[PDB]
């Protein structure tokens, strides 16, 4: 199919640089360009410069002109982004787009998005989560519906996976988006609504995943009787 | 350089309206080198419009582009329920400064629908960390605004809280929204009452979920 695939995330220290990868296939990537926009969570848009394939030759934009590289591999139909002096108003997803290819004719504007690259900049040092169960009480039974979860507080880097049940258990699951702490540490909260009558037939285990701290924790919900 | 303001914020809209978003641009921008995006959550942008008014390559009909100068319009004259999205604008004037707006949101409008209200003391393996988490969640409501107020011992409570929002859920359009009180297990443990208040338009009166601490 006609795709760019992105390399993996990233999580850097200040003063470092980054190298983001977009490999390009289904298309003549040799006709094509490669530009790369960055987009920092609940914020619009941004443009870091560009490459036309052919010529190699590249614009960057007056933000990054003199901390950004942008290259490419006709080989490997590869481009490149390399960004130096990282800082953390860097954190942002990177995405590369191309303009369709068939041959030497090419679509007008850049229509081809890669799935983008997470880059995190942060003086924080790796540190697994604490899980907690937030447990089903009359407190969070609301008529015939109870609320139970997991709070997965203070860790470094993003992300962490749950699920619920080994992924049995999807149906009125909420997993929050993280919130950054003054620490520099991630938390979130995942909770699940289940028909209050369940909670003495059916086992709840939140399933905290978070690789950078090699942490692996499942955590059983037990319901509280008051 | 060019800078491109979208209007409105938000849009909240039935599936089957028009929706009209404006772009105005700082200085003026030639219409060959304004583009539209679409932008759903955890996706890439998509290209809808180039030059101002060309739909890309297998785009709907129902998009539509309009303008120049300092002021551009995206139209999509029926809305399907897979075009509520975020929609960019974009200038790419010359070979580098290229800019786009900050977004507008368009957003599914159903019926009011009160949140679910639910609170979680600090667990017993949290307090023996050494810091307490009170968590107040808000169940499947609509509209997105919302005031949750902590009040401890009747005190409301300022800097000490978080809120987190789920996206809008595409099968029933409502939103979850966490608010978790953050404070020392010394800070905790002087207080007895811990309350999380919700208004919302759904409740015709403020709804309280509340605890003393160490009863359950």
């Amino acid at each position: 199919q006609v795709q760019l695939v992105q390399s993996g995330p990233e999580v850097k220290k200040p003063g470092t640089s980054v190298r983001v990868s977009c490999k390009a296939s289904g298309f003549t990537f040799t006709s094509s360009a490669v530009q790369w926009v960055r987009q920092a969570r609940g914020q619009r848009l941004e443009w870091v410069g560009w490459i036309v394939v052919g010529s190699g030759n590249t614009n960057y934009a007056q933000k990054f002109h003199e901390r950004v590289t942008i290259t490419r591999d006709m080989s490997t139909s590869t481009a490149y982004m390399e960004l130096s002096s990282l800082r953390s108003e860097d954190t942002a997803v990177y995405y590369c787009a191309s303009p369709y290819c068939s041959g030497g004719s090419c679509s007008d504007g850049f229509d081809i998005w890669g799935q983008g690259t997470m880059v995190t900049v942060s003086s924080a040092s790796t540190k697994g989560p604490s899980v907690f169960p937030l447990a089903p009480s009359s407190k969070s039974t609301s008529g015939g519906t109870a609320a139970l979860g997991c709070l997965v507080k203070d860790y470094f880097p993003e992300p962490v996976t749950v699920s619920w049940n080994s992924g049995a258990l999807t149906s009125g699951v909420h997993t929050f988006p993280a919130v950054l702490q003054s620490s520099g540490l991630y938390s979130l909260s995942s909770v699940v609504t289940v028909p209050s009558s369940s909670l003495g037939t059916q086992t709840y285990i939140c399933n905290v995943n978070h690789k950078p701290s090699n942490t692996k924790v499942d955590k059983k919900v037990e319901p509280k009787s008051c | 350089d060019i800078v491109l303001t979208q209007t409105p914020g938000t849009l909240s809209l039935s599936p089957g309206e028009r929706a009209t978003l404006s772009c105005r641009a700082s200085q003026s921008v030639s219409s060959s080198y304004l583009a539209w995006y679409q932008q759903k959550p955890g996706q890439a942008p998509r290209l809808l419009i180039y030059g101002a008014s060309s739909r890309a390559t297998g785009i709907p009909d129902r998009f539509s582009g309009s303008g120049s100068g300092t002021d551009f319009t995206l139209t999509i004259s029926r809305l399907e329920p897979e075009d509520f999205a975020v929609y960019y604008c974009q200038q790419y004037v010359g070979l580098t400064g290229w800019t786009f707006g900050q977004g507008t949101k368009v957003e599914i409008k159903r019926t009011v629908a009160a949140p679910s209200v639910f609170i979680f003391p600090p667990s017993d393996e949290q307090l023996k960390s050494g810091t307490a988490s009170v968590v107040c969640l808000l169940n499947n409501f609509y509209p997105r605004e919302a005031k949750v107020q902590w009040k401890v011992d009747n005190a409301l409570q300022s800097g000490n809280s978080q809120e987190s929002v789920t996206e809008q859920d595409s099968k029933d359009s409502t939103y979850s929204l966490s608010s978790t009180l953050t404070l020392s297990k010394a800070d905790y443990e002087k207080h007895k009452v811990y309350a999380c208040e919700v208004t919302h338009q759904g409740l015709s009166s403020p709804v309280t979920k509340s605890f003393n601490r160490g009863e359950c």
